[PDB]
């Protein structure tokens, strides 16, 4: 019986278009930081030992 | 509408997010080369340079000039004024260390290349006209409106000094 | 009270073109590659402009000004090969572009298919002196034989070449003045590209079926704003997928090494898009019938609208006219892979074959065909 | 003739259209939809694959005639002894 | 003269879509070129740099360069002088020209290694085919005294010696030295020299292809939203009977 | 039948925009320098092309690629000349183009009027980034000093200028930057020229006396196609003796030596067009100050129909606006004078006293007469 | 590299190779290139004609 | 390319040192797998 999590998404921020644009800006902002993170993992476990940043610990700080 | 409108939202921020991206690619494009980076601000400098030498380095397509100074050579610093100068500026306001004076090496008069380890001050002597200036090389007989350049350097290393 | 963009000048114009445009509801994906072909033009000028800040257009420096671009300026491989994979994608919607109207009968409109034949032929121009910028061997001797292809004309013939190259060979002044040939034409497509739209306004676009669309128009703005905004996307998933995945696909090998005045590679093919032409010349022996063949060939396209004897525009309706244009759609292929391979007898033989199956098709087949069709319906 | 207010002149016609909020984006796209692409792809399948497919012979033959040439001759050196 | 031997497809640790460079064998790779390449080949599109991110550390390269020496520019009041060199020299040419170098080469010239790789037909493949397969002429094949076999050169005939044996060089990692191995090794080396963008053409990819598969669905949504009102249209025609 | 060029789409535009739009029949000459700008921007263009076609953009070879073009291209001499001279030229114009507007009252259009303003400060653009080109003496110091003048921008400022410079000093990627920029610059100037003509055409042209013309005006083609054709003959033979006899009067020399970086000439000064400017910058003691007023000023152009409080639209009955008009054009010519002459006490003064007076004169002096003029006449 | 006799398509021999050089047997002073020396300075022939009889 | 050498070749003509190819004083092609004759021009003397 509890309103759809829609209709309250609706009601607070879509109805007015100036918090639909704020609340767009914003989830960019954090969506960014998160599908960046997220494929920069995916990508780098794809390729464990081959990237040279895995490697710094055979030789560094002389 | 909730249910409509999501979508449309949720495609803005893909959009947006490219959009970015793209738009920062472009402007860095035309920031610097990576081959300007590494001629540039590469200026380490060993601190063996004796006491009233001038060993000429080069930086930025000017000559640099790094001269460690004896204690005799700040007395006569302080015996010319730092009142008496276009720009005024206090000794240790220019040099983080009194024995050590980093400059240019042209002078601004007409560009000619002022002589290490002479002039009536013993600091620079300019043959083009016999310009005289101190180790500080405070614009004395000149047309520059202000006194000879103070390039930035940082202090790292005690052997190291970064100018860039 | 009443609506702005109904007052203000830019505003009227804007209403016209892309508001209020009305155009069929019918339309098929066809119809898109129209508006994809701007967006490419307009991807094209923006993504040459950044490249023109750091080449050099000399004979001693511009190969070297590209390896400079792709390793040290940031980002700069990702926008050279963005240009470089994106005029592949321009000719691929310019025949897609042309095809559409061969098969539902566009070429009607006279006057905006007229335009279309100017455009064809300036984009060819910009497309061929930008492959010879980079210096490379295929780029050095491609304009070497392409030039050297004037000297056939009966008196005058070398003082053009001559000219054309400002000198005795091809050298630092003929890249000079090509470049800067490469950069202006683009804008001067613009310009020819606006008056494409401008005459076509005057009647509207023809729908797949070829009858009056008048009873069925629809606004542009919200339904093929989203429709051609869908287009976009998979032109420039496409796009970025050739660059980010097969940057040297539809390109060529010997362009990454310095060109040689003396060495010349056996096979110095010319690009993809420039390949059909290129067999119909081989296959004449003489060099003034082949020269007459590559423009007769563009001519036949202003021709078309002639030939056409039935009465229908679309060739939906018509199932001996459709497997007529696929088969010379075959024809192309078989000129375009022919372009591909070396001098050898049964390519030669087979390219002669296309070449004159390709003519007689046009020329007479499709119009006898049609007066038949007519008869069968009882016209 | 170029603005909506005259273009044409109608009679006798009905229309009948809902709102987008009140029905479905994919209505039958898996008991209507994929039958219809079917049609469509049978109803034009003769009409162009066929052609092609030549294409595709004509293809397979050149590459194999163009490597059978350079195959060294066998009667070309019988007598050379 | 006859059609030239094509090379096999290798299992390269990168054919992959997704794969990357292993970086261990790019600084094995360079390794080999400082000494074993570098007599006649030239690199003239690489500095002492490019590897400070890739292979090497700054203070190792940096010690590096030093080994090396450049002429300067003109000492003022003087002329030219020897450098030892800094990390924006470029790779030492072997000949000041092109025509010393083919003095010294039997009239041939040796190409620059920068784009070798994107220049040739096969890639790294044919290199590495290229590279081992030192086999002797057969049977009705002659060759001039200074021209060596190969039947991956496309005239069989090539001035390139043998360069690479077993024994030759000593890694400092320890792995053994072998010619598969020490051609693995540079060929994996060339590859990076003429695509060091190879990491992140692939990594903005695998963003690109996820950003895709997100999109493409939303946007037809939105274009079956909007058009939803147009395909269940329905039409009925009244005449006044 | 009908005239064609009342039917044909590319007909009605050029009908419409030349042939047959009506104009007052009184303008006088002072309304022929609109089409001479035109005329000059298209003489610029061709000339322009034309040096493109051998100039190298780099630090070192594009002081030697003038000195070729100079000598060994076959006239590439009078061709650099009609550049050179046809800019200024081109300014002389515009600022006649603009003393119309404000003496006449056309600002009263506003639409046209902003627009104007556009053109004004790209064209200066073009200009400035073509002076460095030439990459002399001049050139580098000019590019330095007028680029050094951001590091005044509150917080951006200095990551601003390194971001145009290419690095930490002005080499050859600032110059191949500013030659792609001065490339494409004037073709924008050439589109927007068009939409000042359109925003124009929706109302008509202004003539002297002020009042409306409706009742007296003409088809433009005979008398004023042959009228502005003895504009273009006249502006030609000014033109061709400028660079036929006296080519460098309006050049600064010093330019004609190679750029030193560690070498200041005594007496760095833009060019003559741009001089006023220099002057009410070089006054302020405050470097962001004299920024503020460089621009403050330009703009009060844009604040200039709000200034305006007189009845009447033409100055011509306004004896004493008109003597305020050529007070303040003494005023600009004094600033040009000091520009270029070196600092010194007597110049400092005059230059700041001529500043305030500028300023004043638009805010204060003008308002306030035209409001007595109005009580004078009793309205 | 050798020498050949010169023709006409050749320049000027330069007096020396490098500014440095010049500088150097000059006292300092760089002598600069004369092909715009005339439209360099101000006053034209005449301040050379007085430079050189002054 | 290779160039041919001065009084040279098997013929009285040139010998190509990069692969022993012959050609006469002509450059007609006599031994060697050059595709097509030595270019030159114009054959004035
Ligand atoms: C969970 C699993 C879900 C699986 C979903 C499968 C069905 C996908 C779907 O609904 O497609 C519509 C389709 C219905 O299409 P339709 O509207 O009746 O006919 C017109 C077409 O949509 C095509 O006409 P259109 O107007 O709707 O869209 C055409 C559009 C392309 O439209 C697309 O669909 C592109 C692909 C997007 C797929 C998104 C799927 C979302 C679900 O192309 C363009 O307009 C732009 C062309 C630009 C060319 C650029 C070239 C550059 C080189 O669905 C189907 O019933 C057929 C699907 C066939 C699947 C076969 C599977 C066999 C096993
Ligand atoms: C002494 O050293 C110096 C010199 O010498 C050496 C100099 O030379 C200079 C001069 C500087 C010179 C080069 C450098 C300065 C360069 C710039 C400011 C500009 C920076 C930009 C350039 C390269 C790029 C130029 C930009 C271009 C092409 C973009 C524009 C593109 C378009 C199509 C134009 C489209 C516009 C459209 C649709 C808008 C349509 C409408 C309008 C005009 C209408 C007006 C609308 C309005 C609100 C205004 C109306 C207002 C009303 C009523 C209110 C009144 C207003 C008030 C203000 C009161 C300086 C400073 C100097 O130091
Ligand atoms: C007072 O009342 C008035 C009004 O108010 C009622 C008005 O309103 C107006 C109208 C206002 C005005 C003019 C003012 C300005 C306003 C305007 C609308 C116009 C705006 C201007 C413009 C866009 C600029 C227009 C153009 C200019 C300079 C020309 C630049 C572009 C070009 C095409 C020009 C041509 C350059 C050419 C040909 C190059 C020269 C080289 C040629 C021979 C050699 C060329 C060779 C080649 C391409 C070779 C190619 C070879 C190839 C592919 C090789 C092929 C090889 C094979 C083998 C096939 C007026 C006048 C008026 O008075
Ligand atoms: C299918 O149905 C459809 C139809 O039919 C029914 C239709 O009909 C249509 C109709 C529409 C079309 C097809 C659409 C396309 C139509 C066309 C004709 C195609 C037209 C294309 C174009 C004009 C091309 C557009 C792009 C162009 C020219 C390039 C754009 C970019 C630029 C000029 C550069 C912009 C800036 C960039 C990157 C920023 C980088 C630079 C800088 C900051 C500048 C640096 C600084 C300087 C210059 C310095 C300036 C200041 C200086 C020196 C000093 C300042 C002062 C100081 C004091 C320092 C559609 C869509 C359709 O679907
Ligand atoms: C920037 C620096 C500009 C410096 C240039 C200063 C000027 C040089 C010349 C000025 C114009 C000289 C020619 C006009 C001489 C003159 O006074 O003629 C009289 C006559 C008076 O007749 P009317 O009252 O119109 O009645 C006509 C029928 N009875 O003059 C006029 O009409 C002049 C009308 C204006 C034309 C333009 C005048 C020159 C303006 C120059 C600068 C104007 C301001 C520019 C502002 C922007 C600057 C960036
Ligand atoms: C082309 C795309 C690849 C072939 C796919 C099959 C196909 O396109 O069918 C032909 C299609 C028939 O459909 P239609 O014209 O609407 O009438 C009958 C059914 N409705 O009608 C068409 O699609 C005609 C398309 C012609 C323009 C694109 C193909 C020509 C390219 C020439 C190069
Ligand atoms: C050390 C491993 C090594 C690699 C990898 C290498 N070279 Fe070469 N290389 C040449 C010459 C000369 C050519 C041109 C023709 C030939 O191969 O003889 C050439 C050609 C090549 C080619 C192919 C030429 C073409 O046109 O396809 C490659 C690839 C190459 N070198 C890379 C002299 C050398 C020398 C000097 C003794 C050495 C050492 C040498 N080469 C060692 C190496
Ligand atoms: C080269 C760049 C070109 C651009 C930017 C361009 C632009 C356009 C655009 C946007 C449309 C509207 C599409 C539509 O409504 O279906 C169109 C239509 C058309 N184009 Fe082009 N076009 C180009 C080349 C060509 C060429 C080479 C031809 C060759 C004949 C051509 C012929 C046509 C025709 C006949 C139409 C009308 C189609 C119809 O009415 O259904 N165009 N053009
Ligand atoms: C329809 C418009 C255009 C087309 C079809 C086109 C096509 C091409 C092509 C195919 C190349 C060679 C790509 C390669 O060798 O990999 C090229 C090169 C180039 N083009 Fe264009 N171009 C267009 C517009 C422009 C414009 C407007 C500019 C403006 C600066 C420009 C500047 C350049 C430059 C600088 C290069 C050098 C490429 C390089 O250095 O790698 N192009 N162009
Ligand atoms: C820079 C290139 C420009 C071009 C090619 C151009 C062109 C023209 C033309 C052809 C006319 C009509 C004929 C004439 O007045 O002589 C005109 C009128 C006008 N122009 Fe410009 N113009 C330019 C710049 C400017 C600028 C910088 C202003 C600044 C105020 C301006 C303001 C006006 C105004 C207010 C009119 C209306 C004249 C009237 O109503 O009588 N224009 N322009
Ligand atoms: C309104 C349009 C233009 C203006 C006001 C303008 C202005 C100038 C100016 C003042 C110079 C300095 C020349 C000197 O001091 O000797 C210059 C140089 C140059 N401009 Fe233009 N220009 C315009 C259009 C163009 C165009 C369209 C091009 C090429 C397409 C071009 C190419 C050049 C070149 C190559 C130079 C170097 C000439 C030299 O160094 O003497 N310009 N321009
Ligand atoms: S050179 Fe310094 S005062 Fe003359
Ligand atoms: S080099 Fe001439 S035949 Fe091989």
């Amino acid at each position: 019986a509890a309103a759809t999590l829609t209709s309250k998404l609706y009601s607070l921020l879509f109805r007015r278009t100036s918090t639909f644009a704020l609340t767009i800006i914003v989830g960019v902002m954090f969506f960014e930081r998160a599908f960046d993170q997220g494929a920069d993992a995916i990508y780098d476990h794809i390729n464990e030992g081959k990237l040279w940043k895995h490697i710094k610990h055979k030789y560094e700080n002389k | 509408k909730g249910f409509s409108y999501l979508v449309t939202g949720v495609t803005t921020v893909g959009v947006a997010y490219a959009a970015k991206n793209a738009v920062t690619q472009f402007v860095s494009s035309m920031s610097a080369s990576a081959d300007v980076l590494a001629l540039a601000k590469i200026e380490i400098k060993l601190s063996d340079i004796p006491e009233g030498k001038n060993m000429a380095f080069k930086w930025r397509g000017k000559p640099l000039f790094v001269r460690h100074r004896t204690q005799k050579e700040i007395e006569q610093e302080a015996a010319v004024e730092l009142s008496q100068l276009r720009d005024p500026q206090h000794d240790l306001d220019r040099v983080k260390k009194p024995e050590w004076v980093i400059l240019i090496g042209v002078c601004t008069h007409l560009g000619c290349v002022p002589i290490a380890n002479a002039g009536d001050f013993g600091g620079y002597y300019c043959p083009c006209h016999g310009s005289h200036y101190d180790a500080s090389g405070r614009i004395r007989l000149g047309p520059a409106p202000l006194n000879l350049e103070v390039p930035t350097y940082e202090f790292t290393s005690d052997d190291m000094v970064i100018v860039g | 009270m009443t609506p702005m963009r109904k007052t203000n000048p830019l505003m009227k114009l804007i209403n016209h073109s892309f508001i209020d445009l009305p155009t069929p509801s019918n339309i098929s994906a066809w119809w898109n590659f129209g508006s994809l072909l701007g967006a490419c033009l307009i991807l094209q000028i923006t993504t040459g402009l950044f490249l023109a800040m750091h080449y050099s257009p000399d004979a001693s420096t511009a190969f070297s000004s590209i390896a400079h671009i792709t390793r040290d300026v940031n980002y700069g491989w990702i926008i050279r090969y963005l240009h470089a994979n994106g005029a592949s994608m321009f000719f691929i919607c310019l025949f897609l572009h042309i095809g559409r109207g061969l098969y539902y009968g566009s070429f009607l409109y006279s006057e905006t298919w007229n335009i279309g034949i100017i455009l064809l032929l300036a984009t060819m121009a910009t497309a061929f002196m930008g492959y010879v910028l980079p210096w490379g061997q295929m780029s050095f001797w491609g304009a070497t034989v392409i030039t050297n292809l004037l000297s056939a004309i009966p008196y005058i013939g070398t003082d053009l070449v001559q000219w054309i190259w400002g000198g005795y060979s091809v050298d630092s002044p003929t890249l000079t003045r090509f470049f800067t040939f490469h950069f202006i034409l683009p804008f001067i497509i613009a310009a020819l590209a606006t008056l494409h739209l401008l005459f076509l306004h005057e009647t509207g676009s023809n729908n797949p079926l070829g009858i009056t669309s008048h009873s069925d128009k629809i606004t542009f703005h919200p339904y093929y704003t989203i429709k051609d905004a869908l287009g976009l996307l998979l032109f420039l998933l496409s796009l970025m997928t050739l660059t980010l995945f097969s940057p040297d696909l539809l390109g060529d090998p010997d362009n990454y090494t310095l060109a040689n005045p003396l060495n010349t590679p056996p096979h110095i093919k010319p690009e993809w898009y420039f390949l059909f032409a290129y067999t119909i010349l081989r296959s004449v022996p003489n060099k003034l019938g082949g020269v007459l063949a590559l423009l007769l060939s563009i001519l036949i396209l202003a021709m078309i609208p002639i030939l056409h004897m039935s009465k229908q525009q679309s060739m939906m309706f018509r199932p001996l006219s459709q497997s007529l244009y696929w088969l010379l759609a075959a024809d192309l292929l078989i000129l375009t892979w022919i372009g591909g391979q070396p001098v050898s007898y049964p390519f030669t033989i087979i390219g002669q074959v296309a070449s004159v199956l390709y003519f007689t098709t046009i020329l007479i087949l499709m119009p006898t065909i049609s007066l038949i069709e007519n008869k069968m319906l009882k016209w | 003739g170029r603005e909506f207010g005259n273009l044409t002149r109608m009679r006798h016609v009905i229309s009948y259209s809902l709102s987008p909020f009140e029905q479905r984006a994919y209505p039958h796209v898996f008991t209507k939809g994929i039958p219809n692409v079917l049609r469509r792809i049978r109803e034009s399948f003769f009409r162009v694959v066929p052609q092609f497919v030549v294409f595709y012979l004509i293809y397979t033959w050149g590459t194999e005639e163009f490597e059978r040439s350079k195959r060294k001759n066998p009667a070309a050196y019988e007598n050379d002894k | 003269s006859d059609l030239e031997l094509h090379p096999p497809s290798y299992p390269w640790s990168h054919r992959g879509l997704l794969s990357s460079l292993d970086h261990t064998s790019i600084r094995r790779g360079f390794q080999v070129y400082k000494q074993v390449c570098a007599s006649c080949h030239s690199m003239d599109f690489v500095a002492y740099r490019h590897l400070v991110g890739v292979c090497y550390t700054e203070d190792e390269a940096k010690e590096l360069a030093a080994e090396v020496e450049v002429q300067d520019g003109p000492n003022e009041d003087g002329e030219m002088f020897m450098r030892p060199g800094k990390l924006f020299d470029y790779f030492p040419k072997p000949y000041p020209n092109s025509e010393a170098a083919r003095a010294a080469n039997n009239g041939a010239l040796p190409p620059d290694l920068s784009y070798i790789v994107r220049a040739r037909h096969g890639g790294e493949d044919y290199v590495f085919s290229l590279l081992t397969g030192y086999c002797e002429p057969p049977t009705g094949v002659s060759l001039r005294e200074g021209l060596y076999f190969n039947p991956y050169f496309p005239g069989q005939a090539i001035a390139m010696a043998p360069p690479i044996y077993t024994d030759v060089l000593e890694f400092d990692d320890g792995t053994p030295a072998t010619m598969s191995q020490i051609a693995k090794d540079v060929c994996t080396f060339l590859r990076w020299a003429s695509e060091p963008e190879h990491d992140h053409r692939k990594r903005m990819g695998l963003k690109m292809l996820m950003m895709m598969a997100l999109l493409v669905p939303l946007v037809y949504t939105i274009k079956r939203h909007k058009w939803s009102v147009l395909k269940s249209r329905k039409l009925a025609y009244r005449p006044p009977k």
